[PDB]
C-alpha cells in the first residue's frame, strides 16, 4: 500500500522458508543421531 | 641416399636454369624499366603498407583444424588395435567435437568475412 | 526470480517481445513548446507509455512512498533560485544541472527497462542526449564555470555511451520571441525572469549540436508549432517512419540481456555520477552529509529495506 | 517435422546428407553382426613370437605342438 | 558472452587447476596450466578497451614464457631419468628452473612487475579470480616437490616478495594495485615455508583467499577502484565499514584477528628450523602492509571524506548485491583465531 | 496484398489509402500557408484535391491505380511525399514574387 | 645423442633469449615462443626414439596441440592490439603504468 513500486520482498518466499526450516530440523536430528551412534560405537570398541 | 641425391639434383637443375636465365640474355638496365609496375602509372604508396585481412578468424580456426588433422592422422595404425570399441568411441567423439566447433563458428558468423 | 542469466536461458527474451511500436520517442524543444501535450497525445495514440519530464523530484517520486521529499534530500537545488539569481555563489546553477542530468539518466534507465521487459515503447520529454543544451546556455551566459562544464562532460562521457539512443527524436521548433511570449502568458513569477539570451543559447545548442548529432543515429522529425498542434499528424508521421539506422539494428538477445542487466540495477546506473571529483559546487562535506543522511534514514519507509519497515505496514518480517 | 526435414532436403541437401551419414556411422556398428570379428581378427594377427610355456603336467589344455587339436582355432576366420 | 560460451570457458577455467591438482604426470600438470592460461584470457579481454587488451597481452606473454620454461624443466627431467616426474635424483638446476618459472607464473618478486598492471587493467571480479583461483595450480606443483626445492632460492624469493609488496603497496592510490601487492606479500609468506611445512603454505593460502574474496566483493559492491571512491562508503553503504576495517586489519595481521595465525605459525616453524634472521626480517617488514592498510581504514571508516550531492539519488535507491557469502567469509576471516588449533 | 512492386528498392505498402489520405491532407494543410494568389498554391490544391477525391471514391487498390494514372500505388505515395517536400521548399523560395532581374539586351537572341 | 641434445638445449636457450629481449614487434616474440616450442618438441621426440619408449610418443603431439592453441590465442591478441593502435609495437602497450 505504501511503496509505489511494490517491494521485491513483499511476502516471504514460502518455499525458501519451508526448505530452510526443514534443513535445520534435519541437520539437528541427524547430528543428534550421529552423536549417539558415535558414542555407542566408541564404548563398544573400547569395552565401555 | 637415393633421396638426398635426387633432391640435390632437382635443386641443381633449378639453380642451373636460374643461372642460365640470368647470365645468357643481353641486359639493358635503367630506372624506368626497373621501377615497380602498376598499370602504367606510378604507385602512389609503398606495397609494404598494412593490407587488411578479412578472414583472420577463419585463419586462426584453420590452425586448430590443422592440429585436428594431426590428431586424426594416426587412425590407420589405431584401427589395428584390439580395443576397437575404445578406438571407435574416441574417433567418433573427436570428429563430433570438431563438427560442433565448426557448427558453432558457422552459426555465430565466424565463417563470414569481415567487411 | 529476478531477471538474470537463468531467466534469459529459461525465456524472457527481448527480441521476442519487440513489436512495431516498441520504440523510444524523445520530444524536444525550447522552454514552453508543447512537449507535454505532444508527448501525452503520442503515447495515448500509439499505446506507448508517457514519461513526464524528469525533474528535481523524479527519484523521490519513483522510490519509497512516492511522495516528494525535502529539497535537502532531493538535491539542495532550486529552479526558482536559479531564475532569481542565476549567478549565485553557492553553485545552485550547476548543482541543479547535475542533479537534473542524474535524474534524467535514472528516468532513461527506467524507460529502457520498461521497454525491454514488456516490449511497450516509451515517449519521453527531453532526455540525457538533449540535457546538455541547458548546461551550454548556462556556460555561455556565465552562470557556471569551465570546471563545472568539464565535470559535466566527464560524467556524460562515463554514463551516456552505455545506453542505446532513442529510436525517434521529435523537435518542436518555436522561436525565442514566441517562447518569451508563452512564458509571460503562463505567468510563472520566477520563470518570467529568464533572459532572451539564455533561450537563444538553448535554441543555438539544439540546432547546432543536438539535431546534427542525433540525425546520425536516430530518425529526426522537425516540426513548427502549427504542426506540433494537432498531434495526430505527428503520430501519422511516426507510424510510417522507417528505422534503418542507428545502433538498434545490431542488437540481439545476448546484447539486450546485458543492457537490461545494466539498466535493471539503478545503483549501477548512477554509479558514475558520484565520481569523487571535488568540485566545490557539488561537494557536500562530512558534517552536513552525515546529518542529511541520518535525517533521511529516519524518514518513514526508509530506515530499512522496502519490504522490512513495520512502521509503514510491512508484515511477516520475522520470516523474510 | 517432416515438412521442415523436407525443406532442409530441398534447400540444403549437403547438411542433411552429412547428418544422415553421421547417424549411420554411429548406428551401424551396433546393428551389424560382423562387429565382433573386427577385434577378433586383430587379436588373431600375430606380430610377436608366441613364447612357449614350461610344461609341468598341470597344463592339459595348452597344446604341445603347433598341429595339435588343442588351442585356439582360426577356421572361423578361414570361412568368415 | 552467451550461455554456451560462458559455460565452456568457466568449465575450462575450473578444469585447468583440477587437472593439475589430480595429475600424476608432469606433462598433464603442464596441460592444466595451459588450460588455465588459455581459458582466462577471453575473460580478461572481455570488455575490450585499450587497458583490457594491454593487460591481456602482458598476462599472455609472461605466462606463455613461464610455461615454456616449466616444459623445458619437465623435458630435461624426462631425458635424465626416463620418467615423467621429479625424483630425489633430479638435477638441481632442473628443479631451480622449475621453481623460478612457477614463481614467475605466481608473481613472486622479482618476477612480480606484470601482476599489479594486469590486476589494474581488468574488472574486479576477474581480478578476484586471477588472485585467488589461478594461484592454486602453480602452488600444487611446488607442494608436490617440496622435499626437492632449494631453501636458499626460495628464501631469497620470499624475502624479496615481502619487501617489494610492502614497498609497492605504500605508493598506490589504486585499490586493484593494492590488492595485487597484498597478493605479492602473502605469496612471499606462503613460499617462505614451502620447503619446511607445506601444510602451513596451504593454511596461508586458505586464509588469504578467505580474506581476499570478501575484500573484492566489497569493492565490487560499488566499484570502488580508488581510495577516494572507497571513502564515500560512509554515505553509500555505511553498514560495510566495520567488516571492511576488520578484514583490512586481518590482512595486515593484527593478533586478535584470524589473519595473524598464518604469520605466527610460519614464524614458529621457521624458528623451529633455525631460520631466525629471515623470520625476523619478514615479520618486521610485514608492518608496512599494516601501515598502508591503516591508511585505507582512516580514509574509509575512521573519518568522513567529502561526499557529492548526487549520492542522495544513490541513497534513494534499493540495493541487492551482497551475497550470503560475504558475511560468512568475512566472519570466518576475522573472528576465527580462537579456533586456531583446528586450522593447523 | 501485392507481393512486390515491379521496381527495385520500392516496398509494397499495406495501407495505401490511409497513407495517400495522410499525405494529400498534409499537402493541403501546408498549402494553406501560401499567399492566396500563388499560382503554385492554386494548381497544387487542384491536383491534390482531385487525387484525394479519387482515393476517397475508390476502395479497390487496382482500380484506384487505374484512376490515379500514376503507375503503382507505391509510386503515387512516393510522388505525394515528393510534392509535400517541394511545397515545403517553395514556401521558403517564394517564386511567386516578381522577376528577380531581367536578362541583358540580347541574351536569348538566336541566331546571333 | 649427447651433442644433439646439447645443441637442442642451446637452441631453446637462444629462443628463450629472443623471447625475453623484445624488439618492438609482438609478432617476433610470438615467433620466438614458437621456436622454443619447436626445440622442446624435437628434444622430446629424440628422447622417446632413443629410449624406444613408444608409450611416451603421445606426449610430443599433445605438446604441439597445446602450443598451437596458445599461438592462436596470441594471434587473436595481436589482432586486438592492431585494431586498438594500428601496429603491433609493444611501446604502445604501456597504459597500465598508472
Ligand atoms: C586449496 C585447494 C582446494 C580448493 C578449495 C577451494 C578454494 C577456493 C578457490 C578460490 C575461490 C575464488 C572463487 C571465485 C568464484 C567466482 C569469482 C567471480 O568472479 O564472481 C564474483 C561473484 C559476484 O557475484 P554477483 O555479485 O552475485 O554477480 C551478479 C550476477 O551477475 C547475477 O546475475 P547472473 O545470473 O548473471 O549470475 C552469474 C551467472 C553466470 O553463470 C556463469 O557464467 C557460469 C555458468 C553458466 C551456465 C549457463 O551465474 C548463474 O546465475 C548461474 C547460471 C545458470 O562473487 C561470488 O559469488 C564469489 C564467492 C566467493 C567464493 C570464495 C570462496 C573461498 C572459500
Ligand atoms: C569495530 C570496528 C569499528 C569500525 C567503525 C565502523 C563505523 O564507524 O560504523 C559507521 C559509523 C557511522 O554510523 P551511522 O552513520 O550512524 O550508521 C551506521 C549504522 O549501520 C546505521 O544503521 P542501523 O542503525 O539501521 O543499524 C545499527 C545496527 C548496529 O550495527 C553497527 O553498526 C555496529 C556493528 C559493530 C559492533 C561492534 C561490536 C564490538 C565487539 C566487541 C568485541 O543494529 C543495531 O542497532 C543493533 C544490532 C545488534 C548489534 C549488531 C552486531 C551484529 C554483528 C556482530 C559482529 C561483531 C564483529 C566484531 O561511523
Ligand atoms: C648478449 C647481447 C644480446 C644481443 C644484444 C643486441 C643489442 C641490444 O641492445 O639488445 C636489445 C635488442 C633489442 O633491439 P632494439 O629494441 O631494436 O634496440 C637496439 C639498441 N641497440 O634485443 C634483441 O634484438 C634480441 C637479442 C637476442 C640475442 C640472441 C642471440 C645472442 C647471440 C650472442
Ligand atoms: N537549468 C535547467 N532548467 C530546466 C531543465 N529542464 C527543465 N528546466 C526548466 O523547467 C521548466 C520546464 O519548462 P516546460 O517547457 O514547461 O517543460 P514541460 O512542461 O514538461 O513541456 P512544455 O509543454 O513544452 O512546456 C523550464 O523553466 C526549464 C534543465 O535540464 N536545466
Amino acid at each position: 500500500k505504501f511503496y509505489v513500486r511494490e517491494p521485491v520482498n513483499a511476502k516471504p518466499n514460502w518455499l525458501a522458508v519451508g526448505l530452510s526450516v526443514g534443513a535445520s530440523v534435519f541437520m539437528w536430528i541427524y547430528l543428534i543421531q550421529t552423536h549417539n551412534e558415535d558414542v555407542l560405537e566408541y564404548k563398544r570398541r573400547n569395552g565401555l | 641416399m637415393n633421396l638426398y641425391t635426387v633432391i640435390f639434383i632437382n635443386i641443381l637443375l633449378s639453380l642451373t636454369l636460374i643461372l642460365v636465365a640470368f647470365w645468357l640474355p643481353q641486359m639493358n638496365l635503367y630506372s624506368e624499366k626497373a621501377n615497380p609496375y602498376e598499370c602504367g602509372f606510378d604507385p602512389t604508396s609503398s606495397a609494404r603498407l598494412p593490407f587488411s585481412m578479412k578472414f583472420f578468424l577463419v585463419a586462426i580456426t584453420f590452425l586448430l583444424f590443422d592440429l585436428e588433422i594431426a590428431l586424426l592422422l594416426p587412425l590407420p595404425w589405431a584401427i589395428q588395435t584390439i580395443k576397437t570399441s575404445t578406438m571407435m568411441i574416441m574417433a567418433f567423439i573427436l570428429v563430433t567435437i570438431l563438427s560442433l566447433g565448426l557448427a558453432y563458428e558457422w552459426t555465430q558468423k565466424g565463417l563470414e568475412w569481415t567487411e | 526470480l529476478r531477471y538474470g542469466l537463468l531467466a534469459a536461458i529459461l525465456g524472457d527474451k527481448t527480441t521476442k517481445k519487440l513489436h512495431e511500436y516498441s520504440r523510444v520517442i524523445t520530444v524536444d524543444g525550447n522552454i514552453c513548446s508543447g512537449k507535454n501535450k505532444l508527448a501525452k497525445e503520442i503515447a495515448q495514440q500509439l499505446g506507448m507509455k508517457h514519461y513526464p519530464e524528469a525533474g528535481i523530484q523524479y527519484s523521490s517520486t519513483t522510490t519509497g512512498d512516492g511522495r516528494p521529499l525535502d529539497i535537502e534530500f532531493s538535491g539542495s537545488c532550486s529552479l526558482e533560485k536559479f531564475y532569481d539569481d542565476p549567478k549565485s555563489n553557492d553553485g545552485n546553477s550547476y548543482r541543479l544541472q547535475s542533479w537534473l542530468y542524474a535524474s534524467r539518466l535514472l528516468q532513461y534507465a527506467d524507460a529502457l527497462e520498461h521497454l525491454l521487459s514488456t516490449g511497450q515503447g516509451v515517449v519521453l520529454e527531453r532526455s540525457i542526449y538533449s540535457d546538455f543544451v541547458f548546461l551550454e546556455a548556462m556556460y555561455n551566459q556565465g552562470y557556471i564555470r569551465k570546471q563545472c562544464v568539464d565535470h559535466y562532460n566527464e560524467i556524460k562521457r562515463l554514463t551516456l555511451p552505455e545506453y542505446l539512443p532513442p529510436h525517434a527524436v521529435i523537435y518542436i521548433d518555436v522561436p525565442v520571441p514566441e517562447v518569451q511570449s508563452r512564458i509571460q502568458k503562463k505567468g510563472d513569477p520566477h520563470e518570467m525572469k529568464v533572459t532572451s539570451a539564455y533561450l537563444q543559447d538553448i535554441e543555438n545548442a539544439y540546432k547546432k549540436t543536438f539535431l546534427p548529432k542525433m540525425s546520425e543515429m536516430c530518425e529526426v522529425l522537425v516540426y513548427d508549432s502549427w504542426e506540433a498542434e494537432d498531434p495526430t499528424k505527428v503520430v501519422e508521421d511516426i507510424e510510417y517512419l522507417k528505422y534503418n539506422k542507428g545502433p538498434w539494428l545490431k542488437q540481439d538477445d545476448w546484447t539486450f540481456h546485458y543492457l537490461r542487466m545494466l539498466v535493471q540495477d539503478k545503483t549501477e546506473v548512477l554509479n558514475y555520477t558520484t565520481i569523487p571529483v571535488y568540485l566545490p559546487e557539488i561537494t557536500i562535506g562530512a558534517h552536513q552529509g552525515s546529518r542529511i543522511y541520518n535525517s533521511f534514514r529516519e524518514l518513514p519507509g526508509r530506515k530499512y529495506a522496502p519490504g522490512y519497515n513495520a512502521e509503514v505496514g510491512d508484515k511477516w518480517i520475522w520470516l523474510k | 517435422i517432416s515438412a521442415f526435414l523436407k525443406n532442409a532436403w530441398a534447400k540444403e541437401p549437403v547438411l542433411v546428407v552429412s547428418f544422415s551419414v553421421w547417424g549411420l556411422a554411429i548406428i551401424m556398428p551396433m546393428i551389424s553382426p560382423y562387429t565382433k570379428y573386427a577385434s577378433m581378427i586383430n587379436k588373431a594377427t600375430p606380430y610377436n613370437y608366441p613364447v612357449p610355456v614350461r610344461d609341468d603336467g598341470n597344463m592339459p589344455d595348452v597344446p604341445s605342438h603347433p598341429q595339435d587339436p588343442l588351442g585356439p582355432s582360426l577356421d572361423w576366420l578361414k570361412n568368415l | 558472452m552467451n550461455p554456451i560460451t560462458l559455460a565452456i570457458i568457466y568449465f575450462t577455467i575450473f578444469l585447468g587447476p583440477v587437472i593439475t591438482m589430480s595429475s600424476t604426470n608432469l606433462m598433464l600438470m603442464w596441460v592444466g596450466l595451459e588450460f588455465s592460461l588459455l581459458a582466462i584470457i577471453p575473460m580478461l579481454i572481455n570488455k575490450k578497451n585499450p587497458r583490457s587488451t594491454e593487460a591481456a597481452t602482458k598476462y599472455f606473454v609472461t605466462q606463455a614464457t613461464a610455461s615454456m620454461i616449466i616444459l623445458l624443466a619437465i623435458v630435461l627431467n624426462y631425458k635424465q631419468l626416463g620418467t615423467w616426474m621429479f625424483q630425489q635424483q633430479t638435477n638441481g638446476l632442473i628443479l631451480n628452473m622449475t621453481l623460478m618459472a612457477l614463481s614467475m607464473k605466481l608473481g613472486l618478486a622479482p618476477f612480480h612487475f606484470w601482476l599489479p598492471e594486469v590486476t589494474q587493467g581488468i574488472p574486479l571480479h576477474m581480478g578476484l579470480i586471477l588472485l585467488t583461483w589461478q594461484k592454486i595450480a602453480p602452488l600444487s606443483i611446488l607442494i608436490q616437490i617440496y622435499p626437492l626445492l632449494n631453501s636458499t632460492i626460495i628464501l631469497m624469493l620470499a624475502i624479496t616478495s615481502i619487501f617489494m609488496g610492502a614497498w609497492g603497496g605504500l605508493n598506490q592510490t589504486q585499490m586493484r594495485k593494492i590488492m595485487a601487492y597484498s597478493s605479492i606479500a602473502h605469496m612471499g609468506w606462503m613460499l617462505a615455508i614451502l620447503p619446511y611445512n607445506p601444510s602451513l603454505t596451504l593454511l596461508n593460502l586458505m586464509i588469504y583467499i578467505i580474506l581476499t574474496a570478501p575484500m573484492f566483493m566489497a569493492l565490487m559492491l560499488n566499484n570502488s577502484m580508488t581510495i577516494n571512491s572507497i571513502s564515500l562508503l560512509w554515505n553509500k553503504t555505511p553498514a560495510m565499514l566495520t567488516m571492511i576495517s576488520l578484514m583490512l586489519l586481518s590482512l595486515g595481521g593484527l593478533p586478535p584477528l584470524t589473519g595473524f595465525l598464518p604469520k605466527w605459525i610460519i614464524i614458529t616453524e621457521l624458528m623451529k628450523n633455525n631460520c631466525l634472521i629471515m623470520a625476523t626480517l619478514m615479520a618486521m617488514m610485514a608492518l608496512l602492509n599494516l601501515f598502508f592498510y591503516t591508511r585505507l581504514i582512516y580514509s574509509t571508516s575512521l573519518t568522513m571524506f567529502p561526499t557529492n550531492n548526487n549520492s542522495k539519488m544513490m541513497t534513494h535507491q534499493t540495493k541487492t548485491k551482497p551475497n550470503l557469502m560475504f558475511s560468512t567469509l568475512a566472519i570466518m576471516s576475522t573472528m576465527t583465531l580462537p579456533l586456531a588449533p583446528q586450522l593447523i | 496484398l501485392k507481393k512486390t512492386t515491379g521496381l527495385v528498392g520500392l516496398a509494397v505498402c499495406d495501407t495505401p489509402h490511409e497513407r495517400l489520405t495522410i499525405l494529400y491532407t498534409k499537402t493541403l494543410d501546408i498549402l494553406k500557408h501560401f499567399p492566396k494568389h500563388a499560382a503554385y498554391r492554386k494548381y497544387t490544391e487542384q491536383i491534390t484535391n482531385e487525387k484525394l477525391d479519387m482515393v476517397k471514391a475508390e476502395p479497390d487498390v487496382k482500380k484506384l491505380e487505374a484512376l490515379l494514372q500514376g503507375g503503382e500505388v507505391e509510386e503515387v505515395i512516393l510522388q505525394a511525399e515528393k510534392e509535400l517536400s517541394l511545397a515545403r521548399k517553395m514556401l521558403k523560395w517564394k517564386p511567386w514574387e516578381p522577376l528577380v532581374e531581367e536578362p541583358p539586351a540580347n541574351q536569348w537572341k538566336w541566331p546571333i | 645423442m649427447p651433442s644433439t641434445f646439447f645443441n637442442l638445449t642451446m637452441a631453446f636457450s637462444l629462443s628463450l633469449l629472443g623471447t625475453l629481449m623484445f624488439r618492438s614487434h609482438l609478432m617476433s616474440t610470438l615467433l620466438c615462443l614458437e621456436g622454443m616450442v619447436l626445440s622442446l618438441f624435437i628434444m622430446t621426440s629424440v628422447t622417446s626414439l632413443n629410449s624406444n619408449s613408444m608409450s611416451s610418443m603421445p606426449i610430443p603431439i599433445t605438446i604441439l596441440v597445446f602450443a598451437a592453441c596458445e599461438a592462436a590465442v596470441g594471434l587473436a591478441l595481436l589482432v586486438k592490439v592492431s585494431n586498438t593502435y594500428g601496429t603491433d609495437y609493444v611501446q604502445n602497450l604501456n597504459l597500465l603504468q598508472c
